[PDB]
Formats: structure tokens, C-alpha cells, sequence
């Protein structure tokens, strides 16, 4: 939720940028928390039909 | 202090943000052990002393 | 007392009625805020809100 909110909030500066200037994510550990539940909610579900 | 380390004089205004302003020796005059013998600091009858 | 006081000069004077809950403003309409995201100013600023 705190990088939902800061991915949020980044949204409301770059049409501001200077011409050029970019943002980019060298380095953020939350995909892998959302990835892997939704990993695992794939296994539940595909539990289910097995 | 403020030629070897750089002394925080006071903020100024830029581009409407308030940023600080810093004093600090020139780069090529505090690299090697010799440079402090051309530092020189004045007296108080006005002669300067290294 | 708007009326009334509709008649005097140099001065915008106008009575209302408080709120119905003080704690808050007039509730009432909209409040928009625009603000200077690359910092134009206070000059630059008053010509993008005429």
C-alpha cells in the first residue's frame, strides 16, 4: 500500500518534468511481494480444479 | 573549518525554494598536504600569517 | 443588512449566516487550489490564475 501510494503519488509530477527527465525503478522489492501472492492465489485456484 | 570543510552559511532563494549556501575552498586548493602552507589567516595589526 | 449596507463606498461590506457546523467552512461549492509545480513564481503564478 505504501508503494502503491508512492507509484500514486509519482503520477502527479511527471507532467511537470522539464523536457527529458524520466523516471525509472532500478530497485523496488514490492512486485515481488504482489507477484508471489498472486502466485500463490494461482496455486489455490488451480488446486481447486485439480 | 570553512576552507577544508565547507561552513553552512545561510539559505537563499532559488527559483522560489529556499536552498542553502555553502563556502568551501576551490577545489584544487585543498587536495594534498602542502596546499594548507598557502592558507593564510589575518592578525589583528593586519599582517597576514600562514 | 446586505442591502443596507449595499450603499456604502470603498468598503465591500456583507453580512451572511454562520455555517451549520462551525467546525467546518461553508461546505458549499467547490475549492480549488492551483498551485505552481516548476516554480514560475508569484508573478507567473497570478497571470495563470486571471
Amino acid at each position: 500500500d505504501t508503494a502503491a501510494a508512492i507509484r500514486a503519488e509519482l503520477a502527479k509530477m511527471e507532467p511537470f518534468f522539464p523536457s527529458g527527465l524520466k523516471i525509472v525503478y532500478p530497485y523496488d522489492t514490492t512486485p515481488f511481494v504482489k507477484i508471489s501472492i498472486h502466485e500463490v492465489v494461482k496455486t489455490l485456484v488451480e488446486a481447486i480444479i485439480l | 573549518g570553512a576552507a577544508w570543510g565547507g561552513s553552512y552559511v545561510n539559505d537563499f532563494i532559488d527559483r522560489g525554494r529556499v536552498k542553502k549556501v555553502y563556502v568551501m575552498s576551490e577545489a584544487k586548493y585543498r587536495m594534498l598536504p602542502d596546499d594548507i602552507g598557502d592558507w593564510y589567516v589575518r592578525a589583528a595589526d593586519g599582517q597576514m600569517v600562514p | 443588512a446586505t442591502r443596507a449596507f449595499s450603499q456604502i463606498k470603498d468598503a465591500m461590506v456583507f453580512a451572511f449566516n454562520l455555517p451549520a457546523i462551525v467546525e467546518l467552512g461553508t461546505a458549499t461549492g467547490f475549492d480549488f487550489e492551483l498551485i505552481d509545480q516548476a516554480g514560475l513564481g508569484h508573478e507567473k503564478l497570478t497571470q495563470a490564475r486571471n
